[PDB]
């Protein structure tokens, strides 16, 4: 919380924000998180099956 | 001054599952057939032989 920074210019300090209330799908287009992040599964709805066309 | 991995792995697709090529290796096997019979004044009978 708060912690104004006791420096000048908003050009010379980068900002980041953890949450991790909820949770993504590893893309290849996202940065890797920090250390081990679980292997937590969700299903895939619609899987081939065989059917009559 | 950074530094990005990007690894890349490849694996089995999920459609595997449904069509796919066996790859089989064929030796001599069982003759199986089916046969029907009748004689003098009997109806058709069959069976596997």
């Amino acid at each position: 919380s708060d912690h104004t920074t006791t420096c000048t210019d908003v050009k010379q300090c980068r900002a980041y924000l953890i949450d991790n209330k909820k949770w993504v799908y590893n893309s290849g287009r996202l940065p890797r998180g920090e250390g081990d992040t679980f292997k937590g599964k969700l299903h895939v709805p619609f899987v081939p099956v065989k059917a009559k066309c | 001054e950074n530094t990005q991995m990007s690894e890349a792995y490849v694996e089995r697709s999920e459609e595997c599952s449904i069509d796919h090529a066996k790859a089989y290796k064929v030796h001599t096997g069982t003759v199986q057939a089916m046969v029907n019979i009748t004689y003098g004044s009997v109806s058709w009978r069959s069976a596997d032989v």
